[PDB]
């Protein structure tokens, strides 16, 4: 039940808690080899500087991840990178420093083919989370056979990443590797849900109280109560705005320029396990976990409003009892349950909180239903017949006329051309609808990574983006609006390109833009990198299906003006043909725009061009 | 759950010494705060000595400080309380307890695991 869902047993949880306790006594991290498991526990810290960085000028100590170090932690189609707590990130970076021997120990554990486990209590858990992601980006994605799955186990950990963080974990199917135990009242998982200005004065004393290594010499009750109230007020704002933004308020004055009621960007990442005296409740849905983080820490189970802050401090230290009493607790998985009332009542969630958690779960169910309808629509034969007609009928018939379907559509002198236009419009409608669903976060996290969708969208892009470029230049939109690559390319094609590129490139750790610039620099054109990036600004040589676009921007101009761009296009063309991005039966035809333009190029260029064998008869 | 078993109690003349052992089922160094408590007939379970998980530091109740010694053999997984200058009022059942994080050493509620106890009877003078 629990083991079938999380992939860890009670022995591993117990060893993880033992190592997390031991990590207090070791600098940065502690390594423990226990049978078939190797555990990396991280030393937690209770200094204010280790929750909100002193040099961070943002309201929540947040910072955007660097796309080179965490290339998967982003939205593929949109491009937006994930955001994490800067202090936890700096702690991770200080651990992974080559001078710490952490990386060498991790690689030695990888060679042993044992189950590698990153664990931690409090901020250590935070580091553990990041460490796991580090592993996932540096080893597991490169070769999942020699770099095996990690496990991440945290006890009372603060939130680490934002919604894009959790989304990227979900798309890569990495969230299943994370298990975050949270005792019902533990205040630490709720801290970074508050504006750092709301707790800036009371956080040091409460952190000293939360430190398991310190003695409680009966300090200050008032500061603890005020800290709890601040954290709960800001958490309430965040959770209620999540409720309103999920299906109620949409977008009214949500956007920036009005930094009035700033809400924390941090969201639950991975599986969470709430714990009472009698239950273990596992939750996957991040929005549900946020709503529960708010509503389980309320004065509701007995309405003992006066005692709940000290319970919130003591529950950060109650993971020993949690680990000792796991086997005697009743387990249930909230996401897959038919009725969530017993679990949330046992957790003290009010009726309104229960309705909000149910609403979050229902929204995830709606996203799954949307993906199901999308796959049924894209798998029926009446839909695929359009692409099949473009592939097996329109393209060969246009190759027979010796001009290619791009030019045949651009002139549109036959009825087949208008038929192709109709099918292009229908396909565009379907893909624009899917894109609109993606933009509004109304599909599962895994959608953009689904290999069936990637295959279909790549086929559609390769087949139909030439027809959309022909439609763009046929209606002279290049003169009214501008070049196709700058102000005319439909976003659906960008999404399809980015999904395909990420899928095929992520095992090597480089993003498509860096691969492109590496290839153009390997073309050895002999110019400065900034100058080349300026010449290839908004170029069509970054994606094969944009070939014609670049051609349209290069024909008519003198050779000295666009020599760099034409050589770059020619250098990309052969790999494009091999990959299937550009049809070699189309572009070299006698009536093709590209061939008619390529003949006009200087004969000295054609002599040393890689394409002279494809157009011998000029 | 740590298993704790006390042994070594018995009858001792006033002024004598006695060592109590507490076998633990797992290593407790940097893992559990280990304490000795005692409960006399009718009275309540009061604190005697502590060895902290945090820093390996020892502390004692004022009635036993500088005459009792708490220690741990980490190899044998054993915690000892050596008692000296015993008095008839030290007659009690002695327990060893394990807890975490035990931010209040003298409170019995901080300790999650306990032993069955061992009787210590200190006799006067005939």
């Amino acid at each position: 039940a629990f083991e079938a869902l999380t992939g860890i047993n009670g022995d591993l949880i117990t060893r993880s808690w033992s190592a997390s306790k031991q990590a207090y006594l070791t600098e940065r991290y502690h390594k423990e080899e226990a049978g078939a498991v190797v555990i990396f526990a991280f030393q937690p810290s209770f200094s204010e500087k280790d929750f909100f960085d002193p040099d961070n000028k943002s309201s929540f100590g947040e910072i955007k991840l660097n796309r080179v170090q965490f290339p998967c932690m982003r939205k593929i189609g949109k491009g937006d990178v994930a955001t994490v707590n800067e202090a936890f990130l700096k702690n991770l970076e200080a651990v992974i420093d080559p001078r710490t021997s952490f990386q060498a120990s991790v690689e030695m554990a990888v060679r042993s083919r044992k189950q590698i486990v990153f664990t931690g209590h409090s901020s250590g858990g935070a580091t553990a989370i990041l460490a796991t992601v580090w592993y996932l980006e540096k080893y597991f994605i490169r070769n999942p056979n020699v770099y095996l799955e990690p496990r991440c186990v945290t006890f009372g950990a603060p939130l680490v990443g934002d919604s894009i963080f959790s989304h990227a974990l979900g798309r890569e199917k990495w969230s299943r590797f994370f298990v975050n135990f949270v005792t019902r009242f533990d205040i630490v998982p709720r801290i970074t849900l508050a504006r750092k200005a709301s707790v800036e004065e009371t956080l040091p004393h409460v952190l000293a109280q939360l430190d398991p290594r310190n003695s409680s010499v009966q300090e200050s009750e008032q500061r603890i109560t005020e800290f709890y109230t601040s954290v709960m007020r800001d958490t309430s704002t965040v959770a209620n705005q999540a409720v309103c933004e999920l299906t109620g308020s949409a977008e009214a004055i949500l956007e920036t320029l009005s930094s009035f009621l700033e809400l924390s960007p941090y969201r639950p990442a991975g599986t969470f396990v709430f714990s009472t005296e009698k239950r273990l409740v596992a939750v996957n849905n991040s929005d549900a976990i946020l709503q529960m983080l708010f509503y389980t820490c309320q004065a509701s189970d007995e309405q003992e409003w006066s005692l709940i802050p000290f319970r919130s401090i003591r529950d950060h230290h109650s993971y020993e009892e949690l680990v000792q009493s796991m086997g005697m607790k009743l387990f249930n998985h909230l996401d897959g349950e038919n009725s969530i009332e017993s679990s949330l009542n046992d957790l003290g969630v009010s009726t309104r909180g229960r309705q909000y958690v149910q609403a979050a779960l229902e929204e995830e169910k709606k996203r799954v239903e949307n993906q199901k309808k999308i796959i049924q629509v894209i798998q029926q034969e009446r839909f695929l017949k359009k692409l099949a007609w473009i592939e097996d009928e329109y393209k060969p018939k246009c190759q027979a006329h010796k001009n290619g379907y791009y030019d045949s559509f651009k002139v549109s002198n036959e009825e087949n051309d208008f038929k192709a236009n109709v099918k292009r419009a229908e396909l565009a409608g379907v893909f624009d609808e899917v894109l609109g669903l993606l933009k509004k976060c109304q599909l599962p996290d895994e959608f953009e990574g689904d290999i069936d969708w990637i295959k279909l969208a790549t086929r559609y892009r390769r087949l139909v983006e030439p027809l959309d470029i022909a439609n763009y230049h046929r209606h002279l939109k290049n003169e009214d609006t501008g070049p196709y690559m700058k102000r005319g390319r439909p976003t659906r094609y960008i999404y399809a390109q980015r999904g395909y590129e990420h899928h095929i490139l992520k095992p090597n750790g480089m993003i498509a833009e860096d691969v492109f610039w590496n290839k153009v620099n390997g073309l050895n054109l002999g110019l400065q990198l900034e100058e080349i990036q300026e010449t290839l600004k908004n170029s069509g040589s970054e994606c094969g299906s944009c070939f014609w676009a670049e051609v349209e921007e290069l024909k008519g101009k003198p050779y000295e003006e666009v020599e760099v761009r034409v050589k770059t296009l020619e250098g990309m063309l052969r790999e494009w043909i091999t990959a299937g991005e550009v049809d070699e039966k189309e572009i070299f035809l006698e009536g093709s725009t590209f061939r008619k333009w390529w003949i006009t190029l200087p004969k000295n260029h054609k002599s040393h061009s890689p394409l002279r064998d494809y157009m011998m008869d000029e | 759950q740590v298993q704790l078993q006390e042994s070594g109690g018995g009858l001792v003349q006033a002024g004598g010494s006695l060592r109590l052992s507490c076998a633990t089922s797992t290593h407790t160094a940097g893992q559990y705060t280990m304490a000795w408590f005692r409960q006399a007939p009718g009275k309540e379970r009061e604190f005697v000595a502590v060895l902290r998980w945090s820093d390996y530091s020892t502390d004692y109740a004022n009635s036993v400080k500088n005459r009792f010694t708490i220690s741990r053999d980490n190899a044998k997984n054993t915690v000892y309380l050596q008692m000296n200058s015993l008095k008839p009022e030290d007659t009690a059942v002695y327990y060893c307890a394990a807890g975490w994080p035990v931010k209040v050493i003298s409170s019995a509620d901080e300790y999650i695991n306990w032993g069955q106890g061992t009787q210590v009877t200190v006799s006067s003078a005939a």
